[PDB]
RNA sequence: GUCGACGUACUUCAUAGGAUCA
RNA sequence: UUGUAAUUGGAAUGAGUACAAUGUAAAUACCUUAACGAGGAACAAUUGGAGGGCAAGUCUGGUGCCAGCAGCCGCGGUCUCCAAUAGCGUAUAUUGUUGCAGUUAAAAAGCUCGUAGUUGAACUUUGGGCCCGGUU
RNA sequence: GGAUAGUGGCCUACCAUGGUUUCAACGGGUAACGGGGAAUAAGGGUUCGAUUCCGGAGAGGGAGCCUGAGAAACGGCUACCA
């Protein structure tokens, strides 16, 4: 009742901080380069 | 000669000729005469109020059909009757006969979508963040 | 009726260059035409030319060496300030240092580079490149 | 090694740009200088480069295109040698970009642009409207 | 009323944000330098665009022009001070190479 | 045999002649700043 | 009055061409 | 050697609370700072878009077992990815002087005369001989 | 000549018949306070400017005044209209 967030989708914790999300994306991209 | 004056003292003829000819544009004519909103769907407004007359697709068997999301609305400003979309049949439960609905631009022929009902956003109702006041 | 004799002269020169003629006849002559042709001569676009006197406006015979890409007149002769010269060079010339824009300034008829060096300006007569 | 997905991490200023035969025509038609127009578009020093195929292609054009031939021979425009028999410039230009990923391609032919587009990491410059435009160059 | 206080935008949206090569370049930049969002990259790009446009405009001026000399020397001094430009590259051409 | 169509001379009123077909000269009755009219007219319609 | 003319605002019909292959 | 953790170790810190001091006309706040303040760090980041999969379930059609629509509802019982990011979405709105075109697909008046307007042939001190002081 | 602080058809008496206009007068429209400025644009241009400064005008609508160096004042007065 307090926050009244209602019905919202499930969102990964990485969305809470953009820096962490981009860090993970870049490291994953590097692992993909090592295969290319 | 290109069919235009080129003399150094012919500024007046160039100005007057240009002014007479700008009226050929439809964009210019509408802009100056203030008739650019005749073509607008709401007659110059970005949103319109309406009265929900009936839910035409309430009875259609196939769920979430395009027909099921249409509602027949009467525009309050001029009384003309138009058709509007609802985001989904789940939202169609909130809309019922004889509520004021705020329409916005969008089965061909349906050019309007409902954004508010009874002064409350449908998306707010659909997300269970508000109650429709009656 | 004849409005700009310089336009006629420059057009005759351009047509003669196009057809590959080695020399062209210009009629009538004038001081402005002679000074324009002298500017072109100094810059090498045309060769020797000879003025024929017949107790009328006169005539000219110009030797052509095929080095002239285009010569033209800007009519009306717009008043050009020092700042406005660069605009005209950008508009009329295919490149920056390819050609010359000829001005009749208060110090005479001259190409635009001479005008900039002398710090003068005036009306614009035409271009050669 | 110079390409990061579709991003070329080797092309850096000053840029080396290959001049196509048709690029000069529209540069003249629009009264755009080759050296400065590229400077304005990219805000960097540009080294235009003319190969033997385009240069031979220009000479075959005829007297009408003398101005373009004069501009092509300006001393600032460096020359690139060719070690191949064919004189078709479009095939030559496609070849060089494949070998080494440092060149910008300045052209206006639709067909050649498509072939370069398929090659990854090749910035593709063109002249349209009033000045030059660069498509695939993130540093802009 | 009191006099206005000036404000300005330190970033701008790029002409075509959706270029795939551009997206990859921003990804690499953010990952390498640990940037929080694309706003920081846009900010640095806006600063660099301003600097290079100023340098180009000065270059358009004829050499020995007092305005060119004064402004170019000031700009090169600033760039050298912040460390972007090396000491040996004190010319406006290398400012365009940043 | 298909003869070539004769493009008829216009009898429909020209854009500069349509402006006088109504009671008055439509050109005379115009605002000084149509940009402000559009912005003000839109906001008023929302309030109405 | 499912009236005529005009003005205004819209809808719609006319897009495939060459080469190879089966 | 890649990915996933309501796994786990001890280090860091401000959102907030608050002696105090500073701040202020008096206050609030900022900058400082004792003492508190972190594992689901529940001290619970958002706004849009795309794509799935599941049933003894429901509807429609028919060259059998299928296809389309779609599926919070079934016998009992009370999910993944993409874009921006403290911001994001939705609706309306947003002529050529340089430099346009007029045979055959907008637009050359049936023709001529003619006022205003715009425009209007060439020519009048050119050349030559010296001196002075400046830049590169 | 009168009046004004003062020039002036500003008004009065007597005189002449003049003055503006296709280089657009006059009339009409203006969702017209003007400018410094704002946006866009490669350049020419196009649009916006009630709104931090300057100047003008108004204090519900017309009209007329006292006081005072200064007001046709309106957080001064008198009449009329609503
Ligand atoms: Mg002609
Ligand atoms: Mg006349
Ligand atoms: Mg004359
Ligand atoms: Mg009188
Ligand atoms: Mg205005
Ligand atoms: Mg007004
Ligand atoms: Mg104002
Ligand atoms: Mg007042
Ligand atoms: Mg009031
Ligand atoms: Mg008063
Ligand atoms: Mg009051
Ligand atoms: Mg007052
Ligand atoms: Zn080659």
């Amino acid at each position: 009742i307090l926050k009244n967030k209602g019905l919202t989708p499930k969102r990964n914790k990485d969305n809470r901080n953009s820096r962490v999300k981009k860090r993970k994306k870049y490291q994953k991209a590097q692992k993909k380069l090592k295969s290319v | 000669g290109k069919g235009k004056p080129r003399g150094l003292n012919s500024a007046r003829k160039l100005r007057v000729h240009r002014r007479n000819n700008r009226w050929a544009e439809n964009n210019y004519k509408k802009r100056l005469l203030g008739t650019a909103f005749k073509s607008s769907p709401f007659g110059g407004s970005s949103h319109a109020k309406g009265i929900v007359l009936e839910k035409l697709g309430i009875e259609s068997k196939q769920p979430n059909s395009a027909i099921r999301k249409c509602v027949r609305v009467q525009l309050i400003k001029n009384g003309k009757k138009v058709t509007a979309f609802v985001p989904n049949d789940g939202c169609l439960n909130f809309v019922d006969e004889n509520d004021e609905v705020l329409l916005a631009g969008f089965i061909p022929g349906v050019r309007f979508k409902v954004v508010k009902v009874s002064g409350v956003s449908l998306l707010a109702l659909w997300k269970e963040k508000k109650e429709k006041p009656r | 009726t004849r409005s700009s004799v310089l336009a006629d002269a420059l057009n005759a020169i351009n047509n003669a260059e196009k057809t590959g003629k080695r020399q062209v006849l210009i009629r009538p002559s004038s001081k402005v035409i002679i000074k324009f042709l002298q500017v072109m001569q100094k810059h090498g676009y045309i060769g020797e030319f000879e003025y024929i006197d017949d107790h009328r406006s006169g005539k000219i015979v110009v030797q052509l060496n095929g080095r002239l890409n285009k010569c033209g007149v800007i009519s009306p002769r717009f008043n050009v300030k020092i700042g406005d010269i660069e605009k005209w060079t950008a508009n009329l010339l295919p490149a920056r240092q390819f050609g010359y824009v000829i001005l009749t300034t208060s110090a005479g008829i001259m190409d635009h580079e001479e005008a900039r060096r002398k710090h003068v300006s005036g009306k614009i007569l035409g271009f050669v490149y | 090694s110079a390409l990061f997905f579709q991003y070329n991490q080797a092309i850096k200023p000053p840029y080396q740009v290959l001049i196509d035969t048709n690029f000069i025509n529209f540069s003249i038609q629009k009264k755009v200088d080759i050296v400065r127009g590229m400077m304005d578009c990219l805000l960097a020093k540009c080294n235009p480069l003319i190969t033997d195929c385009v240069m031979a292609e220009l000479e075959k054009l005829g007297p009408k295109y003398r101005i373009a031939l004069k501009l092509a021979r300006d001393p600032r425009i460096k020359r690139l040698s060719c070690s191949h028999k064919g004189t078709y410039a479009d095939d030559c230009l496609v070849h060089r970009v494949l070998q080494h990923k440092c060149y910008i391609v300045a052209t206006n032919d639709a067909g050649l642009k498509q072939r370069i587009r398929k090659i990854p990491g090749i910035p593709l410059m063109s002249v349209g409207g009033h000045a030059y435009v660069i498509e695939k160059l993130p540093d802009v | 009323p009191r006099a206005p206080r000036t404000y300005s935008k330190t970033y701008s949206t790029p002409k075509r944000p959706y270029e795939s090569s551009r997206l990859d370049a921003e990804l690499k930049l953010a990952g390498e330098f640990g940037l929080k969002n694309k706003k920081e990259i846009y900010r640095i790009s806006f600063q660099l665009s301003k600097i290079r446009r100023a340098a180009r405009d000065l270059l358009t001026r004829d050499e020995k022009d007092p305005k060119r000399l004064f402004e170019g020397n000031a700009l090169i001094r600033r760039l050298v001070r912040v460390g972007v430009l090396s000491e040996d590259k004190k010319k406006l051409d290398y400012v365009l190479a940043l | 045999q298909s003869n070539k169509q004769h493009r008829k001379a216009k009898e429909k009123n020209t854009a500069k002649k349509k402006l006088h077909t109504q009671g008055h000269n439509a050109k005379a009755f115009a605002v000084a700043a149509p940009g402000k009219m559009a912005r003000t007219m839109q906001r008023s319609s929302d309030v109405n």
